[PDB]
RNA sequence: ACGAGACUCUGGCAUGCUAACUAGUCUUAGAGGGACAAGUGGCGUUCAGCCACCCGAGAUUGAGCAAUAACAGGUCUGUGAUGCCCUUAGAUGUCCGGGGCUGCACGCGCGCUACACUGACUGGCUCAGCGUGUGCCUACCCUACGCCGGCAGGCGCGGGUAACCCGUUGUGAUGGGGAUCGGGGAUUGCAAUUAUUC
């Protein structure tokens, strides 16, 4: 039904809407602020990914877009490189927070 | 001379008597694509569309299919193909010949030749399961 | 040149073999076909208005596999829980006065009777009979 | 007189009727394969019998 | 881990002392002469046994081993 | 797939008053012995499909299937799916109908209390009359 | 007829295998065609108990397993010969049933 | 809290919402479900109507998500 | 020198082997093979060894057994295993017999239980149990068709000392998972309610 190509949503919602670092504890105690670290991105990019599975569910979850029909953001979560998304939009707001003590 | 050596997995099997004939192909004893579960059809086409029909232009297999479990019976028929292909080829015409399409269709995936070797582990002691323990008090 | 009736795929072949069996219109339903719950897993009564051709096309099939199949084993798709209220679980199956029922209902019909020595037997001329029908229906009118 | 009284009514679950072949203990009975003891008198002679810790 | 304990290494140790001829370093060839030359009451104590001495002749292959 | 009914936003069955928000012909817990198998053999024995569309579904099924749950002694077909059967002061079936009624009859415990029995005030109190246990399971009958 | 079958039981495999091995070299140095063994699934007896006599400490049990094994052999000669290969002071556990059917 | 939306078939208001679901670029029943918000059976009996007037074809069922394609 | 390891049992593997008229070498069970940190890299007085990766069915793979001194831990209510201080005839023998504890302002401890197109029926394609099963006792074993309301089944009816028989055992309180509780023939257990039964 699409004739066309997908790739420009394919990629360039979700994969590099992909944060860029995450936080860790620090010290020996204190649960009040966490130190920036970054991974390697495959790591971050699929907790970005997990937590947009919650995203997914959560807008299926007591909501109206139901699962077996979100096949075009499964392929945004999927291909290659640009940023649109919503919890990985949270995600960067938690790397700004973390990023605050670099 | 008794050259056969069906295809099991897991619990599922599926005598594959593959002798010389007219030359066709029949596969589930049933259509091609209209198996009930529906679950793994895009599957089975694999093997039918890679190879060509001069490759099995002179195969007559007679499969015996037996399993209750998707991922049993079926991935258990895509290693009786597999097998009983490479024994064919192995016996009737060369082995270089088999190398490239043995080497072919085990590169497509590897999960062909090996089984899962999971099993469900004894009910251990002193706990509902295995692992988990009744509830202590203190 | 000699065809088995098991060569497509059940749900269409036991679909054309009662579609002959119905339209030979010589067979009406009893007042007693679906009102019974049969085994308590399912939720509903039968539907398909040929349910006991396809009943005794599968009663065949384990026939076919089992000598005397009255009590050939059964085979149940859909689970291995049956949850119950207060009590644990049982083995599926249906009832025995729709058996008998069905048996009075299948006399000359020549399609399954029962044997001396307790179960069922099969019926070489009828069998030979849906083979003959069957081949040349597939040979016909489905795939020329 | 005696038979005025004994079997009245049937006993399908007389637990008195078994004892421990060995020690004669009511309870612990192994009926299972008919051992009819104890478990602790089966413990006592299980190497005995046969039976061996394998696994 | 993978440690070998006195047994096997003893074993191993008195092994190639006193057949050095006849071993050699694939594991095939060291497990059979292993079985040929040695009553070890066990099969996986004689991989082990094997595989040791094998270690140890690509040991002294590269140099001298005070053992 | 095109049918001249208009759409109505007043409907009444059983003279009862309840709000119309979800879907209809399964909603059905208002009317109290139509639905389920019963309905589904009704409905099969009259031969009708489900080509035509949901949601805008009339009343003229459940006026059937009543109708055939009035006079169902006659074509002698199996009478369990009845809710009072075997009932003191009448061997036959009767009907009734209304709402805030059928569950005072669900329970005739007028009988038993008038015989002073302890199974009248078993179920008086909202206890349990075969003997759930309580004290540390089954708290909830009142909340 | 001439069938007759033997089942040998018993605890283990060694002495249950030597004397397979052993009656099927008598049967077979007589010009004889003997069916080969066939091995019953070895039914085990299970058994779980308390380890201790008293019912205190941690709950402990012991698993006593009794694995006993069966296996038939099918052959065709007269009882002469049966009772005569029988009697070879057959190693102790090795319950001999031999059967005429 | 459900939402109220005319599906009265009338001579004049039904033929004007029978020719607005082309006029959009992603149109599935799902699509039409999740923004127009009318419940997408109801885009199954049109496209079933649409398959009726001969224009289409059948290819697969499913109580959710229909197929019927064209190939011309 | 014990203990640990090794060792026994246990699952995992053969275009191999020893053979079955219940499966057609798939099931059963073998004198046996197979893994060993083995092959290659990288860390390691370049030792013992650790990580990784092809290859391989399997690359810190279930359990069992388990060192003296121990503790006034439990058991004399398992034991003609046990030394005698010592009550009562209401012997802590018997006899389908007889209150309880199946109370609910809870004093505590094990227990019975999943949130939606995943949960549950259309019954529209061949499923697994690991195992149990009838006389020294002993009278109590596991189970397949008919009276038919809708099936276990009130009575006959055969098989099984068992691989042979059982048995190839539309956007969230609606339709969706049950708060007490009532009818249909009840499996036949004196009593079940002062615990058996769709």
């Amino acid at each position: 039904l699409t004739g066309e190509n997908p790739l420009q949503v394919l990629v360039n919602a979700i994969i590099n809407s992909g944060p860029r670092e995450d936080s860790t504890r620090i010290g020996r105690a204190g649960t009040v602020r966490r130190q920036a670290v970054d991974v390697s991105p495959l790591r971050r990019v699929n907790q970005a990914i997990w937590l947009l599975c919650t995203g997914a569910r959560e807008a299926a979850f007591r909501n109206i877009k139901t699962i077996a029909e979100c096949l075009a953001d499964e392929l945004i979560n999927a291909a290659k490189g640009s940023s649109n998304s919503y919890a990985i939009k949270k995600k960067d707001e938690l790397e700004r927070v973390a990023k605050s003590n670099r | 001379q008794s050259v056969q050596v069906f295809g099991r997995k897991k619990t599922a099997t599926a005598v594959a008597h593959c002798k010389r004939g007219n030359g066709l192909i029949k596969v589930n004893g049933r259509p091609l694509e209209m198996i009930e579960p529906r679950t793994l059809q895009y599957k089975l086409l694999e093997p039918v569309l890679l190879l060509g029909k001069e490759r099995f232009a002179g195969v007559d297999i007679r499969v015996r299919v037996k399993g209750g479990g998707h991922v049993a019976q079926i991935y258990a028929i895509r290693q009786s193909i597999s097998k009983a292909l490479v024994a064919y080829y192995q016996k009737y015409v060369d082995e270089a010949s088999k190398k490239e399409i043995k080497d072919i269709l085990i590169q497509y995936d590897r999960t062909l030749l090996v089984a899962d070797p999971r099993r469900c582990e004894s009910k251990k002691f002193g706990g509902p399961g295995a692992r988990a323990r009744y509830q202590k008090s203190y | 040149p000699g065809v088995t009736v098991k060569d497509v795929n059940q749900q269409e072949f036991v679909r054309a073999l009662a579609a002959f069996l119905k339209k030979s219109g010589k067979l009406k339903v009893p007042e007693w076909v679906d009102t019974v719950k049969l085994a308590k897993h399912k939720e509903l009564a039968p539907y398909d208005e040929n349910w006991f051709y396809t009943r005794a096309a599968s009663t065949a099939r384990h026939l076919y596999l089992r000598g005397g199949a009255g009590v050939g084993s059964m085979t149940k798709i859909y689970g291995g829980r049956q949850r119950n209220g207060v009590m644990p679980s049982h083995f599926s199956r249906g009832s025995k006065s729709v058996a008998r029922r069905v048996l009075q209902a299948l006399e000359g019909l020549k399609m399954v009777e029962k044997d001396q020595d307790g179960g069922r037997k099969l019926t070489p001329q009828g069998q030979r009979d849906l083979d003959r029908i069957a081949g040349q229906v597939a040979a016909a009118n489905k795939k020329h | 007189g005696h038979q005025q009284l004994y079997w009245s009514h049937p006993r399908k679950f007389g637990q008195g009727s078994r004892s421990c072949r060995v020690c004669s203990n009511r309870h612990g009975l192994i009926r299972k394969y008919g051992l009819n003891m104890c478990r602790q008198c089966f413990r006592q002679y299980a190497k005995d019998i046969g039976f061996i810790k394998l696994d | 881990g993978r440690v070998r304990t006195k047994t096997v290494k003893k074993a191993a140790r008195v092994i190639i002392e006193k057949y050095y001829t006849r071993l050699g370093n694939d594991f095939h060839t060291n497990k059979r002469v292993c079985e040929e030359i040695a009553i070890i009451p066990s099969k996986k104590l004689r991989n082990k046994i094997a595989g040791y001495v094998t270690h140890l002749m690509k040991r002294i292959q590269r140099g001298p081993v005070r053992g | 797939l095109v049918i001249p009914e208009k759409f109505q936003h007043i409907l009444r069955v059983l003279n009862t008053n309840i709000d119309g928000r979800r879907k209809i012909a399964f909603a059905i817990t208002a009317i109290k012995g139509v639905g389920r198998r019963y309905a589904h053999v009704v409905l099969r024995k009259a031969d009708i499909d489900l080509t035509k569309r949901a949601g805008e579904l009339t009343e003229d099924e459940v006026e059937r299937v009543i109708t055939i749950m009035q006079n169902p002694r006659q074509y002698k077909i199996p009478d369990w799916f009845l809710n009072r059967q075997k009932d003191v002061k009448d061997g036959k079936y009767s009907q009734v109908l209304a709402n805030g009624l059928d569950n005072k009859l669900r329970e005739d415990l007028e009988r038993l209390k008038k015989i002073r029995a302890h199974r009248g005030l078993r179920h008086f109190w909202g206890l349990r009359v075969r003997g759930q246990h309580t004290k540390t399971t089954g708290r909830r009958g009142r909340t | 007829i001439h069938r007759i079958r033997i089942t040998l039981t018993s605890r283990n495999v060694k002495s249950l295998e030597k004397v397979c091995a052993d009656l099927i070299r008598g049967a077979k140095e007589k010009n004889l065609k003997v069916k080969g063994p066939v091995r019953m699934p070895t039914k085990t007896l299970r058994i779980t108990t308390r380890k201790t006599p008293c019912g205190e400490g941690s709950k402990t049990w012991d698993r006593f397993q009794m694995r006993i094994h069966k296996r038939l052999i099918d052959l065709h000669s007269p009882s002469e010969i049966v009772k005569q290969i029988t009697s070879i002071s057959i190693e102790p556990g090795v319950e001999v049933e031999v059967t005429i059917a | 809290d459900k939402l109220n939306n005319l599906v009265l078939f009338d001579k004049a208001t039904y033929d004007k919402l029978c020719k607005e679901v082309p006029n959009y670029k992603l149109i599935t029943p799902a699509v039409v479900s999740e923004r127009l918000k009318i419940r997408g059976s109801l885009a199954r009996a049109a496209l079933q109507e649409l398959l009726s007037k001969g224009l289409i074809k059948l290819v697969s069922k499913h109580r959710a998500q229909v197929i019927y394609t064209r190939n011309t």
